[PDB]
C-alpha cells in the first residue's frame, strides 16, 4: 500500500480579468515558471525520476490546447519521458489531478509525478471550448442546462441566504485573505510572475479588494453579464425544482468567484521516491472521493463527496482541523456549512475565490496546497479540500501534515 | 438513389417553350389542392428524370399550379397510420422528395416558382428548393411551414433551407418554431418570397421574364443558390461561429419557458435539426432533417394531434354535428344583449365577420363602453399594421350601441350575454321577443343554467338555443352550440352557420348541467384546489398545470372564475340532485373554495385569491396559503399532480359521451382544446385516452391501468367507467 | 494494491473521413450508444457503484468541448454521481483513461469505472483545439517541431525500411483485418450505430480496403496534406538528426493510419465489484507503463514504454502472446517489429489502424479491447497493447485472460 506525499505546493498570482497583468501572458509560460521554482528548489533532483505531468484545464482550447501538460514538459526542457497529460473535470480538475496523482503513486506504477492546473480566463474565457450539454440542443433540453449561477441564486432561495448573508461571507473572505497576505502566510508559495527579461509582471493576487465594507457589497446588482442574462434558465430551473415560486438573485460580482488567470504545480511521490531525491514530504494524502448530486442545481455534490472521503478515511467532521471549500459563490459556501455543521472558524480560513479568484483548472491545485501551507504554519493535523463542479459533480480530498 | 419510391395517376403537365423554358404545371386531378402524397412522388420523380435527360435543351424551369392555391399540405393519412416499425419507409420518402427537389436545385438552370395561391407546408418546400419565387398578391393566398401544428416538422427540405436563408435563430424563430403564416406582403419583407405581382396571370411571364434576365445579366449565378457558392456565409454565423456560440445555449431554455415544460417533441426536433444541420454540409443536413422527421411521425404525439388538428376539425368544418339536410338562412341583424366583457367581444367579432350589430344594455353609457372595447382592439390593430384604416371605420360602423328595447327592430339573431340568472333571462327575453323579426335565432350565452329552462320564458321555443361564448370572445376560438329539448335542427344549423362565419369553431352539445366545457374545466380546477387542501404546495400545483400543457395554471384560473361562482355552482349542482331525490358526493375542493371565501380570498375580482393582486397585476401566490392548508406537508410526484389534471378531464369527457352530451369523439377533442385549453399535444380530452403512454403502455387499456394506479392512490373519482374496458 | 480487471470492452465501427457514414452523428452519440450497449449485457447492474467516466479526446472543442465523458452520463441517464472526466494524451488517451481507470481501482478509492474515448476526426479534426505550441512560435523554434509522418519517414530513412517494405506492412494488415471480420472475430464486440428511429448507419469498418494490392499501394504519391506538406519541416528534423542527408518519403495515405469517427468503452473494476454485480472478468490489467524518447522523431517512445511494463512484470518478450501497436504509421510497427524481434504472427494479428482507422482518443481502447477478445479467441494468456505518442511518449499495458 505505496502512500502518497506532497512534497511542494506553489502557484502563480492570480491576475484579474480586466486589464490585468498575466494577460499578456500565456498559460503555457505561466506552468513552465512553477517549473523553474521547482528547480531552483531542488537542483538535486533527478527529472528522470518524475514519470507524469498532470494538469487540470477546463477550457482546452488556443493557448490551452494541444495537451498543454505535454508542452511544458517540453518547452521547460524536462525529460521527454515525463509525459504530459490534460484532463478537465470543470472546477475540479486542479484537485482532480492532485487526486489522479496520488492514486497512480498508490498503483505502484508511478514514482514521482507532477500535478495541478492552469487556467487563463482573459485569454481563454469559460465556454470557449464548446460542448454538447451547452450547443447541442436535443441534449441541452433534456438534461435542463442552466448556468452554475443560477443554481448559486436557487441554493440561497432554497436555504434562505439572504444578499446580507452571502455579502456577510464575502466580506469576510475578502478580510481574510486580506488578512493572510499581510501575515506573510503566502510569501513561500505565491511565486511571483517575471518576463522574458527578469521584469516583474505580477506578484500579488490583483482580484482583491481588502477595502471591502458591507456597504460596498450591498450596492451591486445582480449577475447581469454573460450566460444567465440570455433568458429561460430561471424557469428551466423552476420546472424541475417545481415547488419553489421565484429564485432570489442574490449573487453578484462581489460575493462570487473572481475570473482571473493562474496556475498551480504539486510534486507529489513515494516515501521511496522521496527520500531517494532527499526530498522532505509536507503532507500525506489520506484519500480521496468523488459523488454528485442534480445538475441544474449543480453545486450541491461537495456534501456528498465529503461524507465519502470521510467514510473512507475513517474520520468525521470533529477529526478534521481545516476545511477549504472553493468559494465559486457564497451561497454554496454556506450551504455546505450548515450541512455539515463546519465551525465558522475552521472554513476557508485564508480567505477564497471571492477575495482571490477562480482560475477554473487551477483552483483546486491552489486550495489544495493552501491547506499545506495552513496546516503546517499552525502545526495542525488534518485538513479536507473540496470543490463543487459543473453538471453536479464534486471532488474530496483530505491531507494529513507530516 | 432513385427520384421515386415503391398506378398513381400522374399530376404534373410538362410544357417545353420555344426557347427551352420547361413549365411544370402541378394539377392533381384527385383533388383542389397539390398535396405531397404518393401521386406528387411518382410524377415529380417522372419530371425531374426528363429535366435531366433534356438538360442540353432546357434553359429555365418554372414551377407552376394549376389550382387556386399553388401547393398545401401533405400525406396526413400515411403519417398518421405510420409505425415505428415504418420509420425506414417514412425517412425513404421524405429522403426520395428531397432528392427530386435538390436535383431541380442544381441543374445548372435557374428555376421559378409562379406562386398563385396558398403555399404552405410542402408546398413553401418545393418553391424554396426554387431559385426565385414570384407570389401573386391575392386575397387567401398564405405562405409558411405550419408542419409544427400537426406535431410534425418540415421534412421535405424546409429546416434545411430556411436556416440556409436566414440562420439559426431567425428561421426557427419566425417561420420553423411556430409554423406561421404569412400573406404575400409579409413573405416578401422576411424573405420567404422574393417579388410579387398583382394578378396570376402575370406569374408565369414574370417567371420566364426573370429566367431570360438572369440568364443574361448572371450567367454564371444562373440556378446556384445562395448555399451552393463557395463564400457561402451561413446568417447568425455556424454554431462554432463565436458570436453565435455565446448565445446558443440559450435557445433551447428559451424554447422550455416558452412552453413551460411541457411535452413538445416537435419544436425540440426542429431546433435540434437546425443546429445539427447548421454544423455539416446540406445533404448532410437535409438527411439529419429526415431522421427527426420520422422521429416525430413514428411517435404518439404528432398522431395526437394530426387527429385533432386535421381529421377532427376537418370533420367538424365539414358540418360533422351540423344536422343533416337543413339549408342556409341569412342573418341581417345581430341583436347582443350585455354589454359587458361577453357581450363587447360578441359584438367585436360579429361586426368583424361583416354582421350589423345591436348592442343594448341598461344604459347607453354602458352600451357604449361595451363597443369601447371594439375601439380599444382596433385602435391596437390599427398601430400595428395588422389592418387599414377604412376596413377599421366599416367594422366599427357595424355596432350601434342603444338602450333602447325598440332598437332591435328588425333583428334575426339574438345572443344574450347578461347575468347568470333564471328569471332575469326570462325577461330580458320576453321584453324582446316581439320585437325582433318573428324568425329570429333566440341565443343565450350561459355557461350553467340548462337551456331547457331559460327557453320556457319565449313563445317561440323551437328558435331558443344555447350560444356559449369564451372570454375573451375575441381570441377565444370556440363557440359551444347547446341543444335544448325544443330546440329545432334548424335553429341549430343557424347557429352553427354563423360560427363558422365569424371564424370560430362549433360543437354541438346536449343540454345538461355543466354542458361539455364548463363541466370538465370544473373538474380540473376542483383537482387542483384539492391538492392544495391535501397540503401540496401551490408552486407545484401551477407547475404541473403548466407542465401538463394547460394555457393557465389552476389555481390561476380559479382566482378568475371567481371563487364565489364556483360555490354558486356547487350548491346548485347539490339540489340538482337531492331534490332530483339522488346522491351527491361533495368533492374535495369544496371545502377548500369555503375556506378561501371565508378569509374573503374569492378571487381577482375581489383583489385577493389564491395570488395577491396590485395595479390590475398578479403579484405572486398569497403567502398565508402554506399556513392556512399546511402546504408541503404532502408531497406527491409531478407526474401523480399532472395525470391527476389530465386523467379527471378525460374521464369527465367520456362520461360525457357516454351520457349523450356530446355526439363525437370530434368534438370531444376539439371541444376540450379550443374550448378550456386542454394541451395539443394530447389531442383532445378523449383523444388522450387512446394515445396515452407512460410506465404500463400505449393506448387504452395502459390509461385503465394508470386510472386504476390513480384511482387506489387518490380516491375514486379516477376509475375509469364501463365504456373505457374490456 | 487492488487487482484491476476487464468485464466489457466495445467500440463502434470505424466511419470514413470523406463521405463517411458516421458523419452525421454527434460524437456524444457514439459515446451514448456503447453506454446503452453495456445497459443491453447487463441489465440489472447498479449503476450507482459507478464511480467515473474517463475518456480521451484528443480534440477536445465543438462537438467534444465542455467534457465529453460528463455530457454522456447527463445525457444517457446514468447517475449524476458517476462523475465524468475528459483526458489528453495524444495518440494513447484511449488507453491512457482505461489506465488511469485501473489504476483508480487499484488505489481502492473507486470500485468500478467505465474507460475508452471517442473522436469524430470529420467533425473535428486534429488541430482543432489549436495548440499550446503552433501558437507559439517561441515555443516551437525552440522545441523543434515536426509533425507525426516526417518522424515516420525519418524512422524509415535511418532503419532502411524501403517504400516496398512500408507497403508491404500496409498489405498484411488490410489482409488481416480482412480475416479477421470474416472469420467472424468482432461480431460482438464492434456495436452497430443506428439514429434515433433504429435504422442502421453503419456496421463495418468501412476504411477498410479489403482488395488491397502490392500494385495498388505502388501507386500512392507520399503523404501530401495537412501540415508535412507546407515549408520546413525535413530542414527541420535533420537539423536535429545531422547525421541523416536526406529523408525518404515513403509514408502515403495507403500506410498511414486512416482519418476515421468512432468511440470505444471498457468496464473497468475490482474483483468485488464485478462479484457484486454478477459480470464475468475477461482480463486482467497486470500491468501499465509510461515513457518516452525524442518529440522530433516522436514515434519511437513505445520501445521503453514496452520494456518498461515487461519489467514491471516480471516477464519478457516471449512470453507475450500477442502483441498491439497501433500502426499509426508502417515504419513505426516494423522498428518496434525490428527492435524486440517481436514474431510476425504475434504483431498486430487481427489488422490495425491502417485498414481500420486511427479515431485519436478512441483508438487506444479500441486496440485493447481488440486483445480482450483474441486472447480469448485463441484461448492464449498474455497480450502487450501499446501506442506511440505525439511529443516523443509512449504508453503500454499487460493484459492477462481471466
Ligand atoms: N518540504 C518543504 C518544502 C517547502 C516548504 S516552504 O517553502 O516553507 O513552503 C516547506 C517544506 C517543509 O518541509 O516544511
Ligand atoms: N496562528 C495560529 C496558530 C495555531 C492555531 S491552532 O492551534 O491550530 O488553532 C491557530 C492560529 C490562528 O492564527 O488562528
Ligand atoms: N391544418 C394543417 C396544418 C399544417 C399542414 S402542413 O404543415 O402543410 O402539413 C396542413 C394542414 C391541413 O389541414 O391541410
Ligand atoms: N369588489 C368586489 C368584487 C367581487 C366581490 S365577490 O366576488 O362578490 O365576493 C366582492 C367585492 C368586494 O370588494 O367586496
Ligand atoms: N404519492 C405520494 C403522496 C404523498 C406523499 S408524502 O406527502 O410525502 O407522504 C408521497 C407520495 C409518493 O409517491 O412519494
Ligand atoms: N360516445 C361516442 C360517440 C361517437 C364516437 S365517434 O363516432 O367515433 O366520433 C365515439 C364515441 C366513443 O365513446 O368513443
Ligand atoms: N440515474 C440512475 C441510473 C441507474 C440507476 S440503477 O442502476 O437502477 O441503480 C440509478 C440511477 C439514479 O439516478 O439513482
Ligand atoms: N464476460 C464476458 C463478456 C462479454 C463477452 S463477448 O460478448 O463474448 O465478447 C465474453 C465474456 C466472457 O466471459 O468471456
Ligand atoms: N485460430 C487460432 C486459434 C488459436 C491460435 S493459438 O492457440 O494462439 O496458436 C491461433 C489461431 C490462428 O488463427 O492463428
Amino acid at each position: 500500500s505505496e502512500e502518497a506525499f506532497i512534497y511542494e505546493a506553489i502557484r502563480t498570482p492570480r491576475g484579474k480579468q480586466k486589464n490585468g497583468s498575466l494577460h499578456e501572458v500565456k498559460p503555457l509560460s505561466l506552468v513552465v515558471g512553477l517549473i523553474d521554482e521547482l528547480r531552483k528548489r531542488h537542483p538535486d533532483l533527478d527529472e528522470n525520476l518524475i514519470s507524469d505531468v498532470i494538469l487540470g484545464c477546463v477550457s482546452p482550447v488556443g493557448d490551452q490546447g494541444g495537451d498543454i501538460a505535454r508542452a511544458a514538459v517540453l518547452a521547460s526542457g524536462m525529460p521527454v519521458t515525463s509525459g504530459g497529460v490534460q484532463l478537465n473535470r470543470f472546477c475540479a480538475s486542479g484537485l482532480e489531478a492532485v487526486n489522479t496523482a496520488a492514486q497512480k503513486v498508490r498503483s505502484g506504477w508511478d514514482d514521482l509525478v507532477l500535478a495541478g492546473g492552469v487556467e487563463s480566463m482573459s485569454r481563454v474565457p469559460m465556454g470557449s471550448d464548446g460542448g454538447a450539454m451547452g450547443l447541442d440542443p436535443a441534449t441541452n433540453y433534456d438534461v435542463m442546462f442552466v448556468p452554475q449561477s443560477i443554481g448559486a441564486d436557487l441554493i440561497a432561495t432554497i436555504e434562505g441566504f439572504s444578499r446580507e448573508d452571502v455579502d456577510a461571507y464575502a466580506l469576510r473572505s475578502q478580510q481574510k485573505a486580506a488578512e493572510a497576505w499581510s501575515g506573510g502566510y503566502f510569501a513561500k508559495s505565491v511565486v511571483p510572475v517575471r518576463d522574458q527579461n527578469g521584469l516583474l509582471i505580477l506578484d500579488h493576487d490583483e482580484h482583491m479588494r481588502p477595502d471591502t465594507t458591507k456597504e460596498g457589497l450591498a450596492k451591486l446588482k445582480p449577475a447581469f453579464e454573460g450566460l444567465a442574462a440570455l433568458g429561460g434558465f430561471d424557469d428551466v430551473a423552476l420546472q424541475k425544482y417545481h415547488w419553489v415560486e421565484k429564485i432570489n438573485h442574490v449573487h453578484t460580482g462581489g460575493n462570487s468567484s473572481g475570473i482571473v488567470d493562474g496556475a498551480a504545480l504539486v510534486m507529489i511521490g513515494s516515501a521511496a521516491a522521496g527520500k531517494l531525491q532527499g526530498l522532505t514530504p509536507r503532507a500525506r494524502i489520506v484519500a480521496t472521493a468523488t459523488s454528485g448530486a442534480d445538475p441544474v442545481i449543480m453545486l450541491t455534490g461537495p456534501t456528498p463527496a465529503t461524507r465519502k472521503v470521510l467514510d473512507r478515511a475513517g474520520l468525521t467532521v470533529d477529526d478534521i482541523d481545516l476545511f477549504e471549500l472553493n468559494e465559486a459563490f457564497a451561497s454554496v459556501v454556506l450551504k455546505f456549512q450548515k450541512d455539515l455543521n463546519i465551525p465558522d472558524e475552521k472554513l476557508n480560513v485564508n480567505g477564497g475565490a471571492i477575495a482571490m479568484g477562480h482560475p477554473l483548472g487551477a483552483t483546486g491545485a491552489m486550495i489544495l496546497g493552501t491547506m499545506v501551507d495552513e496546516l503546517e504554519r499552525r502545526n495542525a493535523r488534518r485538513a479536507l479540500i473540496t470543490l463543487c463542479i459543473g453538471g453536479g459533480m464534486g471532488v474530496a480530498t483530505i491531507i494529513e501534515r507530516v | 438513389s432513385s427520384h421515386h419510391h415503391h398506378m398513381p395517376d400522374n399530376t404534373i403537365q410538362w410544357d417545353k417553350d420555344a426557347d427551352g423554358i420547361v413549365t411544370l404545371t402541378m394539377d392533381d386531378p384527385s383533388g383542389s389542392t397539390n398535396v405531397m402524397n404518393e401521386a406528387y412522388i411518382e410524377s415529380m420523380g417522372k419530371a425531374v428524370d426528363r429535366l435531366v435527360a433534356e438538360k442540353d435543351s432546357i434553359t429555365g424551369v418554372v414551377v407552376a399550379s394549376a389550382k387556386k392555391t399553388f401547393f398545401a399540405g401533405g400525406d396526413v393519412k400515411t403519417m398518421i397510420q405510420a409505425r415505428p416499425e415504418d420509420a425506414g419507409d417514412v425517412f425513404n420518402t421524405v429522403e426520395t422528395i428531397k432528392r427530386q427537389l435538390r436535383t431541380l436545385e442544381t441543374l445548372g438552370k435557374p428555376v421559378v416558382a409562379a406562386i398563385n395561391g396558398a403555399a404552405l407546408g410542402g408546398g413553401l418546400e418545393i418553391a424554396l428548393a426554387c431559385h426565385h419565387r414570384i407570389a401573386a398578391d391575392v386575397k387567401g393566398s398564405q405562405l409558411g411551414l405550419p408542419e409544427v401544428t400537426l406535431g410534425l416538422l418540415p421534412g421535405g427540405g424546409g429546416v434545411t433551407r430556411t436556416v440556409r436563408m436566414f440562420g439559426i435563430q431567425n428561421a426557427f424563430v419566425s417561420v420553423l418554431a411556430q409554423g406561421t403564416r404569412f400573406k404575400p406582403a409579409k413573405a416578401k419583407e422576411i424573405g420567404l418570397v422574393d417579388e410579387l405581382v398583382a394578378t396570376v396571370e402575370e406569374l408565369v411571364p414574370a417567371a420566364k421574364a426573370w429566367i431570360k434576365e438572369e440568364l443574361k445579366a448572371n450567367p454564371d449565378g444562373a440556378g446556384v443558390q445562395p448555399w451552393d457558392k463557395k463564400g457561402y456565409k451561413m446568417p447568425g454565423g455556424t454554431p462554432s461561429s463565436p458570436g453565435l456560440a455565446a448565445i446558443l445555449p440559450s435557445f433551447p431554455s428559451n424554447l422550455r419557458k416558452q412552453l413551460k415544460g411541457a411535452p413538445m417533441p416537435a419544436p425540440r426536433a426542429i431546433l435540434a435539426a437546425a443546429v445539427e444541420g447548421a454544423q455539416v454540409d446540406f445533404d448532410t443536413a437535409s438527411r439529419i432533417e429526415s431522421r427527426y422527421f420520422a422521429s416525430l411521425v413514428t411517435g404518439q404525439v404528432a398522431k395526437n394531434m394530426m387527429q385533432a388538428f386535421f381529421f377532427d376539425l376537418q370533420a367538424i368544418n365539414a358540418g360533422g354535428s351540423r344536422p343533416e339536410g337543413i339549408g342556409k338562412t341569412p342573418i341581417k341583424r345581430i341583436g347582443v344583449l350585455g354589454a359587458g366583457m361577453m357581450g363587447a367581444g360578441i359584438a367585436y367579432v360579429s361586426a368583424k365577420a361583416g354582421y350589423e350589430v345591436v348592442l343594448k344594455d341598461v344604459s347607453l353609457e354602458a352600451a357604449a363602453k361595451g363597443k369601447g372595447y371594439s375601439e380599444k382592439l382596433e385602435a391596437k390593430a390599427l398601430e400595428r399594421g395588422r389592418t387599414t384604416q377604412e376596413r377599421s371605420d366599416a367594422l366599427l360602423a357595424r355596432i350601434t350601441p342603444t338602450a333602447d328595447a325598440a332598437d332591435f327592430k328588425g333583428v334575426d339573431f339574438v345572443i344574450e350575454a347578461v347575468f347568470e340568472n333564471q328569471e332575469l333571462k326570462h325577461k330580458v327575453f320576453g321584453e324582446i321577443e316581439d320585437i325582433v323579426e318573428p324568425n329570429a335565432i333566440l341565443g343565450s350565452n350561459t355557461s350553467t343554467l340548462p337551456i331547457t329552462g331559460l327557453a320556457t320564458g319565449v313563445k317561440r321555443q323551437e328558435d331558443f338555443i344555447g350560444i356559449h361564448f369564451f372570454s375573451p370572445v375575441d381570441k377565444m376560438p370556440l363557440v359551444e352550440i347547446i341543444k335544448g329539448e325544443k330546440t329545432s335542427d334548424e335553429a341549430l344549423a343557424r347557429v352553427f352557420d354563423y360560427t363558422l362565419a365569424i371564424g370560430k369553431t362549433p360543437i354541438v352539445v346536449n343540454d345538461s348541467r355543466g354542458f361539455f366545457t364548463s363541466r370538465v374545466i370544473g373538474t380540473f380546477v376542483n383537482e387542483a384546489l384539492a391538492m392544495l387542501g391535501e397540503g401540496v404546495e401551490p408552486a407545484s400545483i401551477e407547475q404541473a398545470g403548466s407542465q401538463a400543457g394547460y394555457p393557465a395554471p389552476p389555481l390561476q384560473l380559479s382566482d378568475e372564475l371567481n371563487l364565489e361562482l364556483m360555490h354558486k355552482i356547487a350548491v346548485a349542482t347539490r339540489k340538482g340532485v337531492e331534490d332530483a331525490g339522488g346522491t351527491y358526493q361533495p368533492h374535495p375542493a369544496e371545502a377548500v373554495v369555503e375556506k378561501m371565501i371565508e378569509l374573503g380570498r374569492s378571487g381577482r375580482l375581489k383583489g385577493a385569491g389564491f395570488y395577491e393582486y396590485a395595479d390590475g397585476k398578479r403579484s405572486g401566490l398569497w403567502p398565508g396559503l402554506r399556513e392556512t392548508f399546511k402546504s408541503g406537508s404532502s408531497q406527491p410526484p409531478l407526474q401523480d399532480m399532472i395525470d391527476r389534471m389530465l386523467f379527471a378531464e378525460a374521464l369527465e369527457t367520456q362520461k360525457c359521451l357516454d351520457e349523450g352530451v356530446l355526439t363525437s369523439t370530434a368534438d370531444a377533442n376539439i371541444g376540450s382544446i379550443m374550448g378550456i385549453g386542454f394541451p395539443p399535444w394530447t389531442g383532445g380530452s378523449a383523444q388522450f385516452i387512446v394515445g396515452y403512454s407512460g410506465p404500463a403502455g400505449t393506448g387504452k387499456a395502459a390509461f385503465v391501468a394508470r386510472a386504476r394506479e390513480l384511482a387506489a392512490a387518490y380516491g375514486d373519482r379516477f376509475l375509469p367507467p364501463e365504456s373505457l374496458l374490456s
